[PDB]
């Protein structure tokens, strides 16, 4: 998580963080590529049946 | 903020004590997360959010 | 909420992710260590 993790309990960061873009929004969706891929390679190696 | 110990989070009991020589407590992010209280003789958990 | 999160007013069929868990900030509370050994001004207001 991208708020809470640079900025700990600091809610003027929230204001800071947007301004930047879409970084998060890749950043997140970068991450959800490796975290629905493993999921992909458990079933190719174990249920051709 | 335990004089001088900023910071936002909620406080639990912990069951750990401390030496009479520490005052304070870190962690792996080198940051304050268990401390003696000022004004009274016991250990108190900082639980983050 | 996943509206806002997508920035589209319509969304898929599946699970996705919002903001995580945090607690609003309520109020502020400060202490110190208590008072102790107290500077002489007794004898210098009420002097003989
Ligand atoms: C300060 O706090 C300590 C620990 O609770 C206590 O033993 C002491 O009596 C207190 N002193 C005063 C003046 O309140
Ligand atoms: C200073 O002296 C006056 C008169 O004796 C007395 O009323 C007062 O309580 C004294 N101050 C303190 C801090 O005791």
């Amino acid at each position: 998580d991208c708020t809470m993790y640079i900025c700990g309990d600091s809610t003027e960061c929230s204001n800071l963080l947007l301004q930047y873009g879409s970084f998060c929004t890749q950043l997140k969706r970068a991450l959800t590529g490796i975290a629905v891929e493993q999921d992909k390679n458990t079933q190719e190696v174990f249920a051709q049946v | 903020n335990f004089n001088g110990l900023k910071g936002t989070g909620v406080l639990t009991e912990s069951n750990k004590k401390f030496l009479p020589f520490q005052q304070f407590g870190r962690d792996i992010a080198d940051t304050t997360d268990a401390v003696r209280d000022p004004q009274t003789l016991e250990i108190l958990d900082i639980t983050p959010c | 909420e996943t509206k806002c999160t997508l920035k589209s007013f319509t969304v898929e069929k599946g699970i996705y992710q919002t903001s995580n868990f945090r607690v609003q900030p309520t109020e502020s509370i400060v202490r110190f260590p208590n008072i102790t050994n107290l500077c002489p001004f007794d004898e210098v207001f009420n002097a003989t």
